[PDB]
C-alpha cells in the first residue's frame, strides 16, 4: 500500500515529538504576529518540513493555503531566486491580510551568490514576507544570510521519545516486533525518523517479522557479536588466521568497511586500551576510512586496519 | 510591527559608523570634496560597506539622489547585456548636478558578475568618468577584475574589534533598555565574529526569545557547539588527555552538531586559546587538514576522534 | 557478438514479495554477473504482464527531466511504475543527490529499483528511502562447470586448470572470465590457451616476478631493488597490480606479526597515493625500500 | 595501567594475546588630459621609440595589421591618432561597449575599412584602433588578410596564439619605458594654465611618487601597501596583531612570502624552519584547491594564518631588505611562452604526415635533434661532393629541417651586427644556461644550410 | 625519411624486432573476425605508436599510411588539431584542457556518421585513436566508456598511455589490454645494429651496450644518440663520448650541488634551478625521479631508504596540490636536512 513515511506523517503540532520547545517558541511567534524568518538546520528526517507545514497549516486554511504559501526546493534549479520567488515576495495577498510565507527545502543547495541574491530579496521585503530556509549543514549558508533569520537546530530524536511513535504504526500496521527487534530498529535509525519507518517497512515486506537479527540482515548492518568477534580476532588471533576469518566473515554476510570500522571505532573507545595504545589506533582508524574515500582496493585497507591492531598487541601485553 | 533592529538602528550619516575609522574618514572628505574617484569596497561581510556607499552618496547627491543614483543587487539581473544597455544608457543619461556632484552607480556584490559583464563594465567605466562614477561593493576582492581595481580607489575594510561591537550593541541596549549581564555581553561578541550585522540580529533574536540577555539565552537561541566545552576540548588536547576530549567530542556528537559545526567551533577557539604560538600553529594546521577531510565528503566521527589522537600526539 | 550478452542469466524469491506488494525503492547490488537486470526484468514482466511496457535508463539533469515527463503521465491501471537506472553508482556525488531529490515529489506516482556495485554509490538513499537486496555471486565450482561449457561449444582448447586460474583471476564474479576467454582464444587463434597468456590478458605479474622482488628486497643491496623496480616498471605492470599480487603473498606468509603489519600498512598507503595518480616508479621503489627495512632486520 | 594480568572479576571484558601467547585482559565497559593633449608632432616627448617610427609605415614596408606590446605608460592609445593628426587623416576607435557578435563585428569594422569620407578629399583617409580584444578572432583574421587601411588592437603580448596570427603581417616598433627627460619641464608649462606653483623637486618627486605617470602626474596638479604586512612579519600578544592587521590580499603576500625568507639570514642551520614555513605553504596550496573543488567558503578562513606562520618561525630584529615578489610571475608567463612555442612548433611538424612521437616525448628528446644537425663545418666549395658522400649528409640534414620546417635566417642586433638564428628559435627551448655551452654553427654554414633548404623546397614539386 | 627513427620503423606487424609474439598475436586477432576496443600500454619509447600503426596496416590497407592534418571545433567553442586519414581518426583530446569530454563525444559522433559513406571497403568500422588516455579526467573517460559502448558497432577505438594508473577500472573493463613491455637490453643492441648495419656501418657492441643502458630501455633515445654520436664522429670506439640531453645534465648538476652544501643560499640556488626546468615544461614527476635518481648515487647505503621515502611522500604531495615549486622545494629542503645531519654525525 502507501508507504508508511508519508501515510502517517504528522499532520498536526501534536503529532510532533521532541521538539516541543521549538514547536512552543514558534506557535508563540505566530500568536503574537512577530514571526521572523526562520533557519531550520539538523539531521536529515527530524520533522523540520513537517513542523513548518505544520504551522502554516494552523495559521492558513486549505481554501487560501495555496495562495498565501509558496513551497519551493532549492534542488529543482538563481532564476528561481529572480522569478517565482521575488514575484510572490514582490506583492502582498490575494484574499487574505498579514504577511505570506516561503519555505525553501532543501536551502543548503543554493550557491554562495544565490544565497546573496536571496537575503537581497528577504531584506527587500521583510515587513510583509517571511522565509522559512530549510537545510541540513548550517556552513552551506552564507553568513550574511544567515544574519536575517533566527536559527533553530532540530536534533536527532532520542529514543525514548522517538520509540511511541513508532508503536503507533506497529498498532496499526500488523507486524510482529520484540523488543530486541525494536531496540536495533532504534539505533540503527540514530536519531532518523524516516530511516527507522523505512527500514520497519523493509523489514516487514522481506520476512513479515521484525527481529533483531532480521532488521540487522535487511539492512545489511553489522551485528555486535560480530564486531566483538572481529576485535577478538585482530587481538589475539595472528595475523594470517585473523585476516583469514574476517575475509571470511565479510565475504560472507557481505559487511561493508566503513560500518566495520565505524563499529571497531566505538569498541576501541568502549574497551579500555592504553593512551597511548588508544591515540595509535585512532589515527590509524582515521587514515584507513580516509583511504576507502576516494575509492582504494578493500582488501588491502582490511589487512592494514587488521595491520594496526596487530601491533598493539605486544604493547598492551608488556 | 517594528522594524528589524539590524535595519531600525541602520547608521544614516557616515559619523555613526564605528568600522575601519580610517577609511570612514577618508568617505567623509570625499564627501565633502565632492569629486569623488570610482571606489571599490571589499572585506569581511556586514562591516557597513552597503551602509557607507548608501550615506557616501545620499551626503554627494542630496535630493537628486532619486534620479542621479543606480543601484543594481544580486537580487537583480547584471547579466552582460545589463551592463552593456541600463549601464550603458544611464551614463548617457543626462542629469543636472553641482559642480563637484556626478552620477554614482552602485553595484553591491559586485563579486556576483561574472568575467564577461566585468569586462564590458570597464569600458563604461572609463568613457563616461567625466560625469558618472561607481561605487563597487564585494565581500573578496580578488573576484573583480585586475584592471578594475587599478581604474578604481580599492578601500579594505575589516571585521570590527571587539570594541566597536560592544560600543554599538550597548549603544542599543540603550535605545532599548534592554537587560543585560557581562556574560551575555561576551556571548554575544563571541557569536559576532567581528560582524555588527550579525552581532545585532542575535541580540534581537534573543531578547525576544527570553527578553533579558545573559550567557545561557544567547546559546540558547544562537544554538551553537558551546565555546566553554570545545576550550576544555583543545585544554585537554595540550596536555595529551586523550580519553577526556573524546568524552567531550562524543557528548557534542550525541548533543547532535554537524561535524563541520564542531570543527570551525575549535578553529574559532583554537584563535585566542593561550597557548605556545609553534604548538598553536601546528595545531592550526591540523585542524584545516581534517576540515580539508570533513568539506570534502568525509564527515564521521571517527575523522574527529583522529583528530583529537593527532592533537594529543603533536604534544608528543 | 559478445558472448557475456549471450549467455547472461537462484533469487527468484525476490520477484514474489515485489508481487506481494499489491513499495519501498529497490537496491540491487552485487557482483555484475548475477543476473540483477535480467532479475528486474522477469520480475517487471510477471508483475505487469506482457502488455505494459517500461522506461529504462550519462548526465544528471537530463535522467531526472525524463524521469518528470515519464512519471508525470498517467496510467490505464500496476498503481506504480518502477524506474531502472543501472549502473548506480557510476553516477557522480552530485548527481546521486540530484537523483535522491528526483527520487521524492515523484514516488506518489513511480518508484526506482537501481543496481550498482553496492557502498560505492552515496549514503542517503543507500540510509533508508530504498529496500537494499544482495545478489550473491555464483560457486567457484559451478562458475568451472559452466566456463567449462563455454570452452567446449565454443570448441576452445582449454584445459581445466585453465578454466580455474580464468575464474581465479576473475576474483568473485563472473563474466569476467566469459570476456578473458574470448578474448583470448581470438588472440591465440584457438590452437592453444596457455596460462601465460591468461596471465597477460587479465594483467597479473607472472609470479617469477614477484619472488624476484622478494629476493631483491631479501638481498640487503638498495642497488638490486632499484635494478628489479626498474626491470618491473619496464614491463609495464600497473602498480596497482604489484600492490595487490605482493599483498596477497605476504598476508600469508611466515613473516613475523610485527613485519607484516609493517608492510601491509606501507601497502595500504601506497595504494592510496597510487589512487590520487602518483609517480608509480617512486612509489614502488618506497614500498621495497620498506620491505628491505622489515626483511633485513 | 589499564592491561589485566587475569580476566576481571566482576566486569565485562576482552581478552588481547601478544605473538607467543602471553594473553592479557581489558576491560570492555558500555578635464585637463584632453585639453594638454598633444595637438601635432612638436607635443611628443623625448626617449619614445614607438611616434617616432609608426610615421614611416603609415604613409600611404607593405605590413597589414598592427599590434601593440611592451608595458603601459608610453601613450600607445593616444599614438595612432597623434601619427592621424600628423598626417591628416582620420581616426575611429571602438571597445567591447557593443555586443561582439561576429555579425556586429562585420558591421562595425566594414564600414571604417572599405567606405570613404563624407567630406574634403583631405580628410578622407582613416585610423581604426580596436579595444579589449579579450568568435572576434576569426572575424579580425578574415579581414586581416585583404584589407587595405591598418587596424591597431590594444594588447601587451606578442606571444598570444591569436595575436602571432596577424603578427606575421605587422610591422611592430620597439617599445621601450618613456623616460621623466621631458616629463618635469612638460609639467612646468602646464602649471602655469592651473596657476598653481609646485617646485621643481616636488615636481620630481611626484613623478617618482607615481612612476612617472603622465596620466596622473597632470591629475596630481589638484601605490601598493603590501609592503607593511612583509615588514611586520619578517622583523618584529605578537601574533595577534598580524592576524588583526595583514586584512589586505592574499595569494599576493604568499607569492612574497615564498620570494623573500630564504633571503633573510637569520640562521644558516635553520633547514627544520624553512622545511615548516614549506609544509605551511604546501598547506595553503592544498587549502586553495579544496577550497575550490568542494564549495565550501568555510574552509577558506585559516590562509591568513600563512603570514603569522612564516612569523615566530621567522621573526627577528630589523636586518632583510624585502623585494616586490616576481618570481612566481615570471615563471607563469615563461611557462606560457615555452608552451606557446610547443606548439608553435608542433603545429607544422606533426600533423604533417609524420612524427609520430607525443609533443611531451618531442620536447625531452629535442636535444638530440640539434646534436644531429652539428654539420661538417670544413666549408664545402664544389658543387659535388660537399666534403662527403651527400646522400649520407647536409642533403639528408636539409631534409629532416624541411620535415621539422627549421630554417635558418638573417638576425641583425641593434648593436647592427648580422646574426644567423634558427627560425623556430629551439635552442631556447632545448638548451640550459650553467653547462657546457657547444659551439653553434658557423654564419657561412648557416649560409649554406638555409640555401640548400631554399632551393630543396622548389625541389620538392 | 632522413632520422633513423622514422626511416627504419616497420610498416608490418609480421617485420617486427622485439615482442614478435605479441605481434603474433595482434596479427591472430585482426585476422579473426570482430574485432574489439584496444588498450595498449606501457613505457614511453617502447613502440606503442609503432604496434599501433602496424595493427592498422593490418586492418586496413597501406593507405592508412598517408595521414592528413584535421582540424576540428567543438561547442562550448574550442577549436583544435587533429591527425586523420581515410580509414582512421587519430586525436589527443587532453591537450583541450578541462574540455575533453565534449570533443570526445564529438568526434566519436563525427566518426560514427561518417563510417557510414561508405567508409567499409574492408572493416566495418573506423578506428578512433587516444594518445595520452591516462591524461583524461574522470568524467572524461566516463564519457569516453558510454560513447565507446554507444558506438561499438560503427567505430572502435585504440587507446595509447604510458601507465593505466590514471585510466579508470570501467575503462579497463571493456578493453583489450595490450602490454608493451620496454625492449631489452640485447634487444636494442640488435635493433642498433640493424639500422647500424642497413645504413652502412658498423657499430661495436661495448658501445651499443653503452647505449642502451645510458638510454634507460627507450629506443627512440637510443636510435637518437646513435645518430648523434654518428655525425659527431663516425669511426666509433668504446671510449666515444655518447652526448645526453641538456636538461638530464642540468638536474645531475642540480644533484650534484644539493649534495655539496646544504646551506639556504645553496637551497635558493637549486630552487632557481627548478625554476629553469620547470621552464622548459618537463615534468615535474620528471624532474622528482631523476634528482631522486642521481642522489641516490651519493647517499650511503643505510640513508638511501629514507630519501626514497621521503621523496615518494613529497610526489604524492605535489600530485594533490597545484605549485608544483612548493613541494618540490620542501623535498630539496628535508633531504639537505637529514643528509647535514648525517654527514655531520
Ligand atoms: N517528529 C516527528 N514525529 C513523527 N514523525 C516524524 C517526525 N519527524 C519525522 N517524521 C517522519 O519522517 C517523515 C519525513 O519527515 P520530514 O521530511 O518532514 O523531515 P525533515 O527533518 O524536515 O527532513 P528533510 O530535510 O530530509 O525533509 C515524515 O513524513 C514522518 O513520517
Ligand atoms: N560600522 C557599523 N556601525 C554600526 N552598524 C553597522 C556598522 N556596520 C554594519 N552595521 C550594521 O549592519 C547592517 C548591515 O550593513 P551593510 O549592509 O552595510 O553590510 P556590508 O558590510 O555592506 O555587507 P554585505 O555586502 O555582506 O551585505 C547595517 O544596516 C547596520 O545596521
Ligand atoms: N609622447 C607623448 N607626448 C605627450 N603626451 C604623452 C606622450 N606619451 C604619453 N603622453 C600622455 O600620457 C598619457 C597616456 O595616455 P594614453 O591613454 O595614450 O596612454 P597609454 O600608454 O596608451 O595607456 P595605458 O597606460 O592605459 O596602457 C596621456 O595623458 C598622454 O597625453
Ligand atoms: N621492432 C622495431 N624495429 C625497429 N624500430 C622500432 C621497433 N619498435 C619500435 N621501434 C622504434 O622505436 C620508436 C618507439 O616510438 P613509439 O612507438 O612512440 O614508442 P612508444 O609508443 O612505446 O612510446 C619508434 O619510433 C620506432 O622507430
Ligand atoms: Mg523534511
Ligand atoms: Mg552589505
Amino acid at each position: 500500500n502507501l508507504p508508511w513515511v508519508e501515510k502517517y506523517r504528522p499532520q498536526t503540532l501534536n503529532d510532533l515529538i521532541s521538539h516541543q520547545d521549538i514547536l512552543s517558541t514558534i506557535q508563540k511567534f505566530i500568536n503574537e504576529d512577530r514571526l521572523p524568518h526562520l533557519l531550520l538546520y539538523g539531521p536529515p528526517g527530524t520533522g523540520k518540513t513537517s513542523t513548518i507545514l505544520a504551522c502554516a497549516k494552523q495559521l492558513y486554511k486549505d481554501k487560501e493555503f495555496g495562495s498565501m504559501v509558496l513551497e519551493l526546493n532549492a534542488s529543482d534549479d538563481i532564476d528561481i531566486i529572480r522569478g517565482p520567488i521575488l514575484s510572490f515576495a514582490s506583492t502582498r495577498t490575494i484574499f487574505k491580510k498579514g504577511f505570506k510565507l516561503v519555505i525553501l527545502d532543501e536551502a543548503d543547495a543554493m550557491t554562495q551568490d544565490a544565497q546573496n541574491a536571496l537575503r537581497r530579496v528577504i531584506e527587500k521585503f521583510t515587513e510583509n514576507t517571511r522565509f522559512c530556509l530549510i537545510c541540513n549543514y548550517l556552513s552551506k549558508i552564507i553568513p550574511a544570510l544567515q544574519s536575517r533569520c533566527t536559527r533553530f537546530r532540530f536534533g536527532p530524536l532520542t529514543p525514548e521519545l522517538m520509540v511511541p511513535r513508532l508503536e503507533h504504526v506497529v498498532e496499526e500496521e500488523k507486524v510482529d516486533i520484540s523488543e530486541d527487534g525494536m531496540k536495533a530498529l532504534v539505533t540503527l535509525s540514530s536519531g532518523d525518523m524516516r530511516r527507522a519507518l523505512n527500514i520497519l517497512q523493509s523489514t516487514n515486506m522481506a520476512f513479515g517479522k521484525v527481529t533483531e537479527e532480521t532488521v540487522y540482515t535487511c539492512t545489511g548492518h553489522p551485528l555486535k557479536s560480530d564486531i566483538a568477534n572481529i576485535l577478538d580476532w585482530m587481538l589475539n588471533q595472528d595475523f594470517t588466521t585473523a585476516y583469514r576469518n574476517i575475509t571470511e566473515l565479510k565475504t560472507l554476510k557481505g559487511l561493508a568497511l566503513h560500518d566495520i570500522l565505524t563499529e571497531i571505532h566505538l569498541f576501541v573507545h568502549r574497551v579500555d586500551f592504553p593512551s597511548s595504545v588508544r591515540i595509535h589506533l585512532l589515527t590509524k582508524m582515521a587514515d584507513i576510512e580516509y583511504r576507502l574515500s576516494v575509492g582504494t582496493n578493500e582488501k588491502i585497507q582490511l589487512s592494514s586496519l587488521i595491520a594496526a591492531f596487530q601491533v598493539t598487541r605486544d604493547l598492551i601485553v608488556a | 510591527y517594528e522594524l528589524p533592529w539590524v535595519e531600525k538602528y541602520r547608521p544614516v550619516k557616515l559619523n555613526e559608523i564605528v568600522g575601519n575609522e580610517d577609511t570612514v574618514s577618508r568617505l567623509e572628505v570625499f564627501a565633502r570634496e565632492g569629486n569623488v574617484p570610482n571606489i571599490i569596497i571589499a572585506g569581511p561581510p556586514g562591516t557597513g560597506k552597503t551602509t557607507s556607499i548608501l550615506c557616501l552618496a545620499r551626503a554627494l547627491l542630496g535630493p537628486a539622489l532619486k534620479d542621479a543614483m543606480l543601484e543594481l543587487n544580486a537580487s537583480n539581473d547584471r547579466g552582460i547585456d545589463v551592463v552593456r544597455n541600463k549601464i550603458k544608457m544611464f551614463a548617457q543619461q543626462k542629469v543636472t548636478l553641482p559642480k563637484g556632484r556626478h552620477k554614482i552607480i552602485i553595484l553591491d556584490e559586485a563579486d556576483s558578475m561574472t568575467d564577461g559583464a566585468q569586462q564590458a563594465l570597464r569600458r563604461t567605466m572609463e568613457i563616461y568618468s567625466k560625469t558618472t562614477r561607481f561605487a563597487l561593493a564585494c565581500n573578496a576582492s580578488d573576484k573583480i577584475i585586475e584592471p578594475i581595481q587599478s581604474r578604481c580607489a580599492v578601500l579594505r575594510y575589516t571585521k570590527l574589534t571587539d570594541a566597536q561591537i560592544l560600543t554599538r550593541l550597548m549603544n542599543v541596549i540603550e535605545k532599548e533598555r534592554v537587560p543585560y549581564t557581562d556574560d551575555g555581553l561576551e556571548a554575544i561578541i563571541f557569536t559576532a565574529q567581528g560582524d555588527m550585522r550579525q552581532a545585532l540580529n542575535n541580540l534581537q533574536s534573543t531578547f525576544s526569545g527570553f527578553g533579558f540577555i545573559n550567557s545561557e539565552n544567547v546559546f540558547k537561541v544562537c544554538d551553537e557547539p558551546h565555546p566553554l566545552l570545545v576550550k576544555e576540548m583543545i585544554q585537554h588536547c595540550v596536555n595529551a588527555n586523550i580519553d577526556e576530549a573524546y568524552k567531550i567530542l562524543a557528548h557534542l556528537w550525541h548533543l547532535g552538531y554537524s561535524p563541520e559545526d564542531i570543527i570551525g567551533n575549535i578553529f574559532r577557539v583554537c584563535k585566542t586559546f593561550q597557548m605556545a604560538e609553534y604548538l598553536k600553529l601546528e595545531f592550526i594546521k591540523e585542524i584545516g587538514y581534517t576540515h580539508m577531510k570533513i568539506a570534502e565528503g568525509v564527515n564521521s566521527l571517527l575523522q574527529m576522534a583522529g583528530l583529537l589522537a593527532r592533537l594529543c600526539q603533536k604534544t608528543m | 557478438v559478445p558472448w557475456v550478452e549471450k549467455y547472461r542469466p537462484f533469487q527468484e524469491e525476490v520477484v514474489a514479495v515485489l508481487k506481494k506488494s499489491l513499495l519501498p525503492n529497490l537496491l540491487f547490488y552485487g557482483p555484475p554477473g548475477t543476473g540483477k537486470t535480467s532479475t528486474i526484468l522477469a520480475a517487471a514482466r510477471e508483475l505487469f504482464g506482457p502488455e505494459l511496457f517500461r522506461l529504462r535508463v550519462r548526465g544528471i539533469q537530463v535522467v531526472r527531466e525524463k524521469v518528470k515527463n515519464f512519471a508525470q503521465l498517467t496510467v490505464s491501471g500496476p498503481p506504480f511504475k518502477i524506474v531502472i537506472l543501472d549502473e548506480a553508482d557510476s553516477m557522480t556525488s552530485a548527481a546521486q543527490a540530484a537523483l535522491r531529490r528526483t527520487m521524492e515529489k515523484e514516488s506518489k506516482t513511480t518508484r526506482f529499483c537501481l543496481i550498482c556495485n553496492y557502498v560505492s554509490r552515496i549514503i542517503e538513499p543507500l540510509t533508508s528511502r530504498c529496500s537494499k537486496f544482495r545478489f550473491k555471486p555464483l560457486s567457484d565450482k559451478i562458475q568451472q562447470q559452466r566456463l567449462l561449457d563455454i570452452a567446449k561449444k565454443e570448441n576452445v582448447k582449454i584445459s581445466d586448470e585453465g578454466i580455474a586460474y580464468l575464474v581465479k583471476v576473475s576474483e568473485g564474479d563472473l563474466r569476467k572470465a566469459i570476456t578473458f576467454l574470448q578474448s583470448a582464444t581470438r588472440l591465440t587463434g584457438g590452437k592453444e590457451i596457455t596460462e601465460k597468456v591468461i596471465t597477460d590478458i587479465a594483467g597479473v605479474i607472472p609470479a617469477e616476478k614477484i619472488d624476484g622482488v622478494f629476493a631483491a628486497c631479501q638481498s640487503g643491496s638498495f642497488d638490486k631493488l632499484e635494478a628489479v623496480v626498474k626491470d618491473l616498471i619496464d614491463e609495464g605492470h600497473a602498480a596497482t597490480q604489484l600492490v595487490n599480487q605482493l599483498h596477497d603473498v605476504v598476508v600469508e606468509n611466515n613473516l613475523s606479526d610485527k613485519q607484516k603489519s609493517i608492510i601491509t600498512e606501507k601497502l595500504a598507503e601506497v595504494d592510496k597515493c597510487l589512487a590520487d595518480g602518483a609517480d608509480e616508479h617512486l612509489q614502488l621503489i618506497s614500498l621495497c625500500a620498506t620491505v628491505m627495512q622489515q626483511l633485513s632486520q | 595501567n589499564p592491561v589485566l594480568r587475569r580476566p576481571p572479576i566482576l566486569e565485562d571484558y576482552v581478552h588481547v594475546t601478544s605473538t607467543e601467547g602471553v594473553r592479557a585482559y581489558l576491560v570492555l565497559r558500555a578635464l585637463w588630459v584632453d585639453e594638454f593633449a598633444p595637438r601635432h608632432y612638436t607635443e611628443l616627448l623625448s626617449d619614445d621609440f614607438t611616434n617616432r617610427c609608426l610615421l614611416k609605415w603609415l604613409k600611404l614596408p607593405k605590413q597589414k595589421v598592427a599590434l601593440l606590446c611592451g608595458p603601459p605608460g608610453l601613450g600607445k592609445t593616444t599614438l595612432a591618432h597623434v601619427i592621424a593628426r600628423h598626417a591628416g587623416y582620420s581616426v575611429v576607435e571602438m571597445n567591447a561597449s557593443d555586443d561582439r557578435s561576429p555579425e556586429v563585428f562585420r558591421t562595425r569594422i566594414e564600414a571604417a575599412t572599405q567606405m570613404e569620407s563624407v567630406l574634403g578629399a583631405g580628410g578622407k583617409p582613416n585610423c581604426l584602433v580596436i579595444d579589449e580584444i579579450d568568435g572576434g578572432g576569426r572575424r579580425r583574421r578574415a579581414e586581416g588578410g585583404l584589407l587595405m587601411r591598418p587596424i591597431i588592437c590594444i594588447c601587451n603580448d606578442q606571444f598570444a596564439p591569436s595575436l602571432r596570427q596577424l603578427k606575421q603581417q605587422a610591422f611592430l616598433l620597439h617599445f621601450p619605458p618613456t623616460l621623466p627627460s621631458r616629463l618635469v619641464q612638460r609639467l612646468q608649462e602646464v602649471s602655469l594654465r592651473q596657476g598653481m606653483r609646485a617646485d621643481p623637486g616636488v615636481l620630481a618627486a611626484l613623478c617618482e611618487k607615481t612612476d612617472n605617470d603622465i596620466r596622473a602626474c597632470i591629475n596630481t596638479l589638484q601605490r601598493r601597501g603590501l609592503f607593511s604586512v612583509w615588514q611586520e612579519v619578517f622583523q618584529l600578544f605578537y601574533r595577534v596583531l598580524h592576524a588583526a592587521a595583514s586584512a589586505g590580499e592574499h595569494e599576493k603576500v604568499v607569492q612574497g612570502l615564498f620570494d623573500n625568507f630564504l633571503r633573510l639570514r637569520l640562521r644558516d642551520s635553520s633547514l627544520g624552519a624553512v622545511c615548516v614555513a614549506l609544509d605551511w605553504l604546501a598547506f595553503d596550496d592544498l587549502l586553495a584547491g579544496a577550497a575550490h573543488h568542494s564549495q565550501s567558503f568555510q574552509l577558506l578562513r585559516y590562509p591568513p594564518f600563512l603570514p603569522v606562520a612564516f612569523h615566530v618561525l621567522f621573526a627577528s630584529s630589523h636586518t632583510p631588505r624585502i623585494t616586490f615578489p616576481s618570481s612566481q610571475q615570471e615563471a607563469q608567463n615563461r611557462m606560457s611562452q615555452m608552451r606557446n612555442l610547443i606548439q608553435t612548433l608542433v603545429s607544422g611538424i606533426a600533423p604533417a604526415t609524420r612524427s609520430r612521437a607525443t609533443p611531451q616525448a618531442l620536447l625531452l628528446d629535442a636535444l638530440c635533434l640539434l646534436l644531429d644537425i652539428l654539420a661538417p663545418k670544413l666549408r664545402p666549395v664544389s658543387t659535388q661532393l660537399y666534403s662527403t658522400r651527400e646522400k649520407q649528409q647536409l642533403a639528408s640534414l636539409v631534409g629532416t629541417m624541411l620535415a621539422y620546417s627549421l630554417t635558418y635566417r638573417q638576425e641583425r642586433t641593434p648593436d647592427g651586427q648580422y646574426i644567423y638564428r634558427l627560425e623556430p628559435n629551439v635552442e631556447e627551448l632545448c638548451r640550459f644556461p650553467e653547462l657546457p655551452a657547444r659551439k653553434p654553427l658557423t654564419y657561412q654554414t648557416k649560409q649554406l644550410i638555409a640555401r640548400e633548404i631554399e632551393v630543396e623546397k622548389m625541389r620538392r614539386a | 625519411m632522413s632520422l633513423w627513427v622514422d626511416k627504419y620503423r616497420p610498416c608490418s606487424l609480421g617485420r617486427l624486432d622485439y615482442h614478435k609474439e605479441q605481434a603474433a598475436q595482434l596479427r591472430n586477432l585482426v585476422q579473426c573476425g570482430d574485432f574489439p576496443h584496444l588498450l595498449v600500454y606501457g613505457p614511453s619509447g617502447a613502440g606503442k605508436k609503432t604496434r599501433i600503426m602496424c595493427i592498422l596496416r593490418e586492418l586496413y590497407g597501406v593507405g592508412v599510411e598517408k595521414l592528413r592534418i584535421e582540424h576540428q571545433t567543438i561547442t562550448t567553442k574550442i577549436e583544435i588539431s587533429t591527425i586523420a586519414s581515410n580509414y582512421h581518426l587519430e586525436v589527443n583530446p587532453s591537450d583541450a584542457g578541462n574540455s575533453d569530454r565534449v570533443v570526445i563525444q564529438e568526434m566519436l559522433k563525427t566518426v560514427a556518421q561518417s563510417q557510414q559513406l561508405e567508409t567499409n571497403s574492408q572493416r566495418d568500422f573506423k578506428v578512433v585513436l587516444l594518445t595520452e588516455v591516462d591524461k583524461l579526467t574522470k568524467d572524461a573517460q566516463h564519457a569516453l566508456r558510454r560513447t565507446m559502448e554507444k558506438y561499438m558497432s560503427t567505430c572502435r577505438l585504440i587507446l595509447c598511455c604510458n601507465s593505466t594508473s590514471k585510466v579508470i577500472p570501467p575503462i579497463r573493463s571493456r578493453c583489450l589490454a595490450v602490454r608493451v613491455p620496454a625492449p631489452s637490453i640485447e634487444d636494442i643492441c640488435h635493433v642498433l645494429s640493424t639500422v647500424c648495419k642497413k645504413e652502412g656501418l658498423n657499430l661495436p657492441s661495448q658501445l651499443a651496450h653503452r647505449l642502451a643502458e645510458k638510454s634507460c630501455r627507450n629506443l627512440r633515445k637510443a636510435l637518437l644518440m646513435c645518430e648523434a654520436c654518428r655525425v659527431q664522429q663516425y669511426p666509433f670506439t668504446a671510449d666515444q663520448e655518447i652526448p645526453e640531453t641538456d636538461w638530464e645534465v642540468y638536474l645531475r648538476e642540480t644533484a650534484n650541488a644539493i649534495v655539496s652544501q646544504q646551506t639556504p643560499q645553496r637551497l635558493l640556488e637549486v630552487r632557481g634551478r627548478l625554476y629553469e626546468l620547470l621552464t622548459h615544461c618537463i615534468p615535474p614527476e620528471i624532474i622528482m625521479k631523476g634528482l631522486l635518481s642521481e642522489l641516490l648515487h651519493n647517499c650511503d647505503g643505510q640513508l638511501k631508504g629514507e630519501v626514497a621515502q621521503m621523496a615518494a611522500y613529497y610526489e604524492h604531495r605535489l600530485q594533490l596540490g597545484s605549485k608544483a615549486i612548493y613541494h618540490l622545494e620542501a623535498f630539496v629542503a628535508k633531504f639537505m636536512a637529514l643528509y647535514k645531519k648525517f654527514m655531520e654525525d
